[PDB]
Protein backbone atom coordinates (compact mmCIF):
# COMPACT_ATOMS: atom_id res chain seq x y z
CA UNK A 1 0.00 0.00 0.00
CA UNK A 2 1.25 3.43 -1.24
CA UNK A 3 0.21 7.10 -0.76
CA UNK A 4 -0.62 7.41 -4.97
CA UNK B 1 -8.23 12.86 -1.48
CA UNK B 2 -7.04 11.31 1.23
CA UNK B 3 -7.00 7.70 -0.40
CA UNK B 4 -4.18 4.73 -0.10
CA UNK B 5 -3.43 2.99 -3.41
CA UNK B 6 -2.40 -1.03 -3.44
CA UNK B 7 0.16 -1.07 -6.26
CA UNK B 8 -0.51 -4.64 -6.98
CA UNK B 9 -4.41 -4.43 -7.41
CA UNK B 10 -4.72 -3.76 -11.13
CA UNK B 11 -2.00 -6.74 -12.48
CA UNK B 12 -4.07 -9.00 -9.59
CA UNK B 13 -7.70 -7.93 -11.32
CA UNK B 14 -6.33 -8.70 -14.75
CA UNK B 15 -4.96 -11.84 -13.80
CA UNK B 16 -7.91 -13.12 -13.10
CA UNK B 17 -9.78 -11.46 -15.31
CA UNK B 18 -7.62 -13.72 -17.77
CA UNK B 19 -7.97 -16.97 -15.09
CA UNK B 20 -11.95 -16.15 -15.97
CA UNK B 21 -11.39 -16.57 -19.80
CA UNK B 22 -8.84 -19.75 -19.50
CA UNK B 23 -11.79 -21.54 -17.44
CA UNK B 24 -14.55 -20.08 -19.79
CA UNK B 25 -16.18 -18.09 -16.84
CA UNK B 26 -18.94 -15.86 -17.92
CA UNK B 27 -17.54 -14.97 -21.31
CA UNK B 28 -20.12 -13.40 -23.23
CA UNK B 29 -19.00 -13.23 -26.62
CA UNK B 30 -17.08 -15.21 -29.61
CA UNK B 31 -14.58 -13.76 -32.43
CA UNK B 32 -14.51 -15.45 -35.53
CA UNK B 33 -11.57 -14.64 -37.69
CA UNK B 34 -11.72 -16.86 -40.71
CA UNK B 35 -12.14 -19.82 -39.48
CA UNK B 36 -10.88 -20.00 -36.02
CA UNK B 37 -13.11 -18.70 -32.90
CA UNK B 38 -12.04 -16.78 -29.57
CA UNK B 39 -13.78 -16.59 -26.36
CA UNK B 40 -13.73 -13.22 -24.43
CA UNK B 41 -15.33 -10.86 -22.08
CA UNK B 42 -17.34 -7.98 -24.26
CA UNK B 43 -15.71 -5.22 -21.25
CA UNK B 44 -12.34 -6.52 -21.19
CA UNK B 45 -11.90 -6.10 -25.55
CA UNK B 46 -13.88 -2.70 -24.80
CA UNK B 47 -11.23 -1.74 -22.57
CA UNK B 48 -8.59 -2.73 -24.71
CA UNK B 49 -9.49 -1.59 -28.06
CA UNK B 50 -11.02 1.28 -29.54
CA UNK B 51 -12.88 -0.92 -32.15
CA UNK B 52 -14.61 -3.47 -29.54
CA UNK B 53 -15.35 -0.12 -27.60
CA UNK B 54 -17.32 1.39 -30.91
CA UNK B 55 -19.17 -2.10 -31.81
CA UNK B 56 -20.24 -3.01 -27.99
CA UNK B 57 -21.26 0.41 -27.01
CA UNK B 58 -23.46 0.53 -30.39
CA UNK B 59 -26.98 -0.42 -29.34
CA UNK B 60 -27.91 -2.93 -31.44
CA UNK B 61 -24.28 -4.74 -31.70
CA UNK B 62 -23.96 -4.68 -27.46
CA UNK B 63 -26.59 -7.95 -27.96
CA UNK B 64 -25.03 -10.14 -30.40
CA UNK B 65 -22.74 -12.90 -29.48
CA UNK B 66 -20.78 -13.47 -32.36
CA UNK B 67 -18.62 -11.03 -33.64
CA UNK B 68 -17.22 -11.45 -37.42
CA UNK B 69 -13.70 -9.78 -37.94
CA UNK B 70 -12.72 -8.49 -41.31
CA UNK B 71 -11.34 -11.42 -43.77
CA UNK B 72 -8.23 -9.76 -44.26
CA UNK B 73 -7.71 -9.96 -40.47
CA UNK B 74 -4.22 -12.98 -39.19
CA UNK B 75 -5.77 -15.27 -36.64
CA UNK B 76 -2.22 -15.69 -35.01
CA UNK B 77 -2.24 -11.56 -34.83
CA UNK B 78 -5.38 -11.32 -33.09
CA UNK B 79 -4.51 -14.17 -30.52
CA UNK B 80 -1.41 -13.08 -29.53
CA UNK B 81 -3.04 -9.61 -29.09
CA UNK B 82 -6.17 -11.12 -26.83
CA UNK B 83 -3.19 -12.71 -24.93
CA UNK B 84 -1.81 -9.10 -24.89
CA UNK B 85 -5.31 -7.53 -23.75
CA UNK B 86 -5.57 -10.17 -20.62
CA UNK B 87 -2.11 -9.93 -19.25
CA UNK B 88 0.00 -6.84 -20.66
CA UNK B 89 2.51 -9.24 -22.35
CA UNK B 90 2.95 -9.02 -25.91
CA UNK B 91 4.69 -11.70 -28.02
CA UNK B 92 6.35 -9.99 -30.89
CA UNK B 93 8.54 -11.43 -33.15
CA UNK B 94 10.30 -11.20 -36.70
CA UNK B 95 7.72 -13.66 -38.25
CA UNK B 96 4.91 -12.11 -36.73
CA UNK B 97 5.13 -8.54 -36.47
CA UNK B 98 3.57 -6.96 -40.13
CA UNK B 99 0.49 -9.09 -39.23
CA UNK B 100 0.34 -8.56 -35.35
CA UNK B 101 1.03 -4.36 -36.56
CA UNK B 102 -1.82 -4.85 -39.02
CA UNK B 103 -4.28 -6.22 -36.37
CA UNK B 104 -3.56 -3.96 -34.09
CA UNK B 105 -4.29 -1.08 -36.32
CA UNK B 106 -7.46 -2.36 -37.43
CA UNK B 107 -8.48 -3.10 -33.33
CA UNK B 108 -7.36 0.28 -32.79
CA UNK B 109 -4.64 -0.57 -30.00
CA UNK B 110 -2.41 2.52 -30.69
CA UNK B 111 0.63 1.66 -27.81
CA UNK B 112 0.74 -1.60 -29.80
CA UNK B 113 0.82 -0.01 -32.89
CA UNK B 114 3.20 2.48 -31.78
CA UNK B 115 5.66 -0.57 -30.46
CA UNK B 116 5.28 -2.43 -33.77
CA UNK B 117 6.37 1.19 -35.90
CA UNK B 118 9.43 1.11 -33.76
CA UNK B 119 11.01 -1.90 -33.88
CA UNK B 120 10.36 -2.72 -37.50
CA UNK B 121 12.00 1.08 -38.11
CA UNK B 122 14.83 -0.19 -36.30
CA UNK B 123 15.74 -3.25 -38.68
CA UNK B 124 15.41 -0.67 -41.06
CA UNK C 1 8.90 -16.30 -23.33
CA UNK C 2 10.29 -13.60 -25.07
CA UNK C 3 6.91 -11.38 -24.64
CA UNK C 4 7.75 -7.59 -24.05
CA UNK C 5 5.46 -5.73 -21.61
CA UNK C 6 3.41 -2.50 -21.42
CA UNK C 7 4.07 -1.42 -17.95
CA UNK C 8 0.44 0.63 -17.62
CA UNK C 9 -1.59 -2.05 -19.18
CA UNK C 10 -3.19 -3.34 -16.40
CA UNK C 11 -4.08 -0.02 -14.77
CA UNK C 12 -5.54 1.21 -18.34
CA UNK C 13 -7.71 -2.03 -18.51
CA UNK C 14 -8.65 -1.06 -14.69
CA UNK C 15 -9.64 2.63 -15.64
CA UNK C 16 -11.86 1.33 -18.30
CA UNK C 17 -13.27 -1.05 -16.94
CA UNK C 18 -14.25 2.00 -14.26
CA UNK C 19 -15.58 4.21 -16.77
CA UNK C 20 -18.02 1.47 -18.32
CA UNK C 21 -19.19 1.08 -14.90
CA UNK C 22 -19.96 4.93 -14.34
CA UNK C 23 -21.64 5.11 -17.54
CA UNK C 24 -23.74 1.73 -16.54
CA UNK C 25 -22.30 0.28 -19.73
CA UNK C 26 -22.56 -3.93 -19.62
CA UNK C 27 -23.20 -3.56 -16.38
CA UNK C 28 -24.71 -7.46 -15.72
CA UNK C 29 -25.89 -7.17 -11.49
CA UNK C 30 -27.38 -5.15 -8.94
CA UNK C 31 -25.78 -6.43 -5.82
CA UNK C 32 -28.15 -4.68 -3.03
CA UNK C 33 -26.86 -3.53 0.58
CA UNK C 34 -29.98 -3.03 2.33
CA UNK C 35 -31.86 -0.20 1.18
CA UNK C 36 -29.26 0.74 -1.37
CA UNK C 37 -27.96 -0.84 -4.96
CA UNK C 38 -25.11 -0.94 -6.35
CA UNK C 39 -24.62 -1.78 -10.22
CA UNK C 40 -21.33 -3.86 -11.36
CA UNK C 41 -19.82 -5.83 -13.65
CA UNK C 42 -19.66 -9.62 -12.40
CA UNK C 43 -16.38 -10.61 -13.86
CA UNK C 44 -14.77 -7.35 -11.92
CA UNK C 45 -16.55 -8.76 -8.33
CA UNK C 46 -15.29 -11.96 -8.82
CA UNK C 47 -11.27 -10.87 -9.81
CA UNK C 48 -11.30 -8.69 -6.67
CA UNK C 49 -13.61 -10.49 -3.82
CA UNK C 50 -13.42 -14.57 -2.71
CA UNK C 51 -16.74 -14.18 -1.73
CA UNK C 52 -18.31 -13.11 -5.50
CA UNK C 53 -15.67 -15.75 -6.82
CA UNK C 54 -17.37 -18.27 -5.06
CA UNK C 55 -21.22 -16.97 -6.19
CA UNK C 56 -20.47 -16.10 -9.38
CA UNK C 57 -18.65 -20.09 -9.84
CA UNK C 58 -22.21 -21.44 -8.09
CA UNK C 59 -24.61 -23.25 -11.24
CA UNK C 60 -27.55 -21.38 -10.02
CA UNK C 61 -26.12 -17.74 -8.76
CA UNK C 62 -23.97 -17.06 -11.59
CA UNK C 63 -27.62 -16.09 -13.62
CA UNK C 64 -28.71 -14.25 -10.90
CA UNK C 65 -29.53 -10.53 -12.12
CA UNK C 66 -29.90 -9.30 -8.25
CA UNK C 67 -27.57 -10.29 -4.98
CA UNK C 68 -28.76 -9.43 -1.60
CA UNK C 69 -26.38 -8.94 0.71
CA UNK C 70 -26.24 -9.95 4.67
CA UNK C 71 -28.39 -7.19 6.19
CA UNK C 72 -25.24 -6.33 8.83
CA UNK C 73 -22.80 -4.95 5.62
CA UNK C 74 -22.83 -1.34 6.23
CA UNK C 75 -23.67 0.26 2.15
CA UNK C 76 -20.92 3.02 2.68
CA UNK C 77 -18.21 0.19 3.75
CA UNK C 78 -19.41 -1.47 0.62
CA UNK C 79 -19.60 1.66 -1.55
CA UNK C 80 -15.75 2.13 -0.67
CA UNK C 81 -14.77 -1.28 -1.60
CA UNK C 82 -16.44 -0.93 -4.42
CA UNK C 83 -14.83 1.60 -5.68
CA UNK C 84 -11.15 -0.04 -4.38
CA UNK C 85 -12.35 -2.93 -6.44
CA UNK C 86 -12.46 -0.14 -9.70
CA UNK C 87 -10.20 1.79 -8.82
CA UNK C 88 -6.93 0.38 -6.53
CA UNK C 89 -7.57 3.34 -4.42
CA UNK C 90 -9.14 2.74 -0.83
CA UNK C 91 -10.85 5.48 0.98
CA UNK C 92 -9.63 4.44 4.26
CA UNK C 93 -11.06 7.27 7.47
CA UNK C 94 -11.43 6.67 11.18
CA UNK C 95 -15.09 6.93 10.99
CA UNK C 96 -15.56 4.17 8.11
CA UNK C 97 -12.13 1.56 8.89
CA UNK C 98 -14.66 -0.53 11.09
CA UNK C 99 -17.45 -1.10 8.63
CA UNK C 100 -14.84 -0.89 5.76
CA UNK C 101 -12.51 -3.58 7.75
CA UNK C 102 -15.87 -5.66 8.56
CA UNK C 103 -16.99 -5.51 5.30
CA UNK C 104 -13.85 -6.90 3.67
CA UNK C 105 -13.67 -9.57 6.01
CA UNK C 106 -16.98 -10.81 4.60
CA UNK C 107 -16.29 -9.91 0.97
CA UNK C 108 -12.90 -12.31 1.00
CA UNK C 109 -10.69 -9.43 0.35
CA UNK C 110 -7.77 -10.07 2.16
CA UNK C 111 -5.10 -7.74 1.30
CA UNK C 112 -7.69 -4.47 2.31
CA UNK C 113 -8.23 -6.63 5.97
CA UNK C 114 -4.31 -6.63 6.24
CA UNK C 115 -4.03 -2.68 6.02
CA UNK C 116 -6.89 -2.28 7.92
CA UNK C 117 -5.86 -4.42 10.59
CA UNK C 118 -2.49 -2.34 10.92
CA UNK C 119 -4.14 0.70 10.62
CA UNK C 120 -6.29 0.13 13.35
CA UNK C 121 -3.29 -1.23 14.93
CA UNK C 122 -1.28 1.65 14.96
CA UNK C 123 -4.09 4.12 16.74
CA UNK C 124 -4.11 1.26 20.06
CA UNK D 1 7.06 -1.08 -22.89
CA UNK D 2 9.83 -3.24 -20.69
CA UNK D 3 11.55 -6.66 -20.49
CA UNK D 4 9.57 -8.41 -18.04
O1 LIG E 1 -5.64 2.32 -28.15
C1 LIG E 1 -6.76 2.34 -27.66
C2 LIG E 1 -7.25 1.50 -26.50
C3 LIG E 1 -8.68 1.93 -26.35
C4 LIG E 1 -9.68 1.54 -25.47
C5 LIG E 1 -10.92 2.17 -25.51
N1 LIG E 1 -11.72 2.00 -24.37
C6 LIG E 1 -12.43 2.94 -23.69
N2 LIG E 1 -12.06 4.23 -23.84
C7 LIG E 1 -12.73 5.12 -23.11
N3 LIG E 1 -13.73 4.89 -22.27
C8 LIG E 1 -14.09 3.63 -22.15
CL1 LIG E 1 -15.48 3.35 -21.19
C9 LIG E 1 -13.46 2.56 -22.82
CL2 LIG E 1 -13.93 0.92 -22.56
C10 LIG E 1 -11.16 3.18 -26.46
C11 LIG E 1 -10.16 3.57 -27.35
C12 LIG E 1 -8.93 2.92 -27.29
N4 LIG E 1 -7.79 3.13 -28.06
O1 LIG F 1 -8.58 -11.52 -1.26
C1 LIG F 1 -9.03 -12.12 -2.22
C2 LIG F 1 -9.28 -11.56 -3.61
C3 LIG F 1 -9.83 -12.74 -4.36
C4 LIG F 1 -10.25 -12.89 -5.67
C5 LIG F 1 -10.66 -14.14 -6.13
N1 LIG F 1 -10.70 -14.29 -7.52
C6 LIG F 1 -10.23 -15.31 -8.27
N2 LIG F 1 -9.29 -16.11 -7.73
C7 LIG F 1 -8.81 -17.07 -8.51
N3 LIG F 1 -9.15 -17.35 -9.76
C8 LIG F 1 -10.08 -16.57 -10.28
CL1 LIG F 1 -10.64 -17.03 -11.83
C9 LIG F 1 -10.68 -15.48 -9.59
CL2 LIG F 1 -11.84 -14.46 -10.35
C10 LIG F 1 -10.66 -15.23 -5.25
C11 LIG F 1 -10.24 -15.09 -3.94
C12 LIG F 1 -9.84 -13.83 -3.50
N4 LIG F 1 -9.38 -13.44 -2.24
CL1 LIG G 1 -2.58 -0.91 -26.69
CL1 LIG H 1 -7.94 -6.89 -1.60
Amino acid sequence: WVIP
Amino acid sequence: DSCIQFTRHASDVLLNLNRLRSRDILTDVVIVVSREQFRAHKTVLMACSGLFYSIFTDQLKCNLSVINLDPEINPEGFCILLDFMYTSRLNLREGNIMAVMATAMYLQMEHVVDTCRKFIKASE
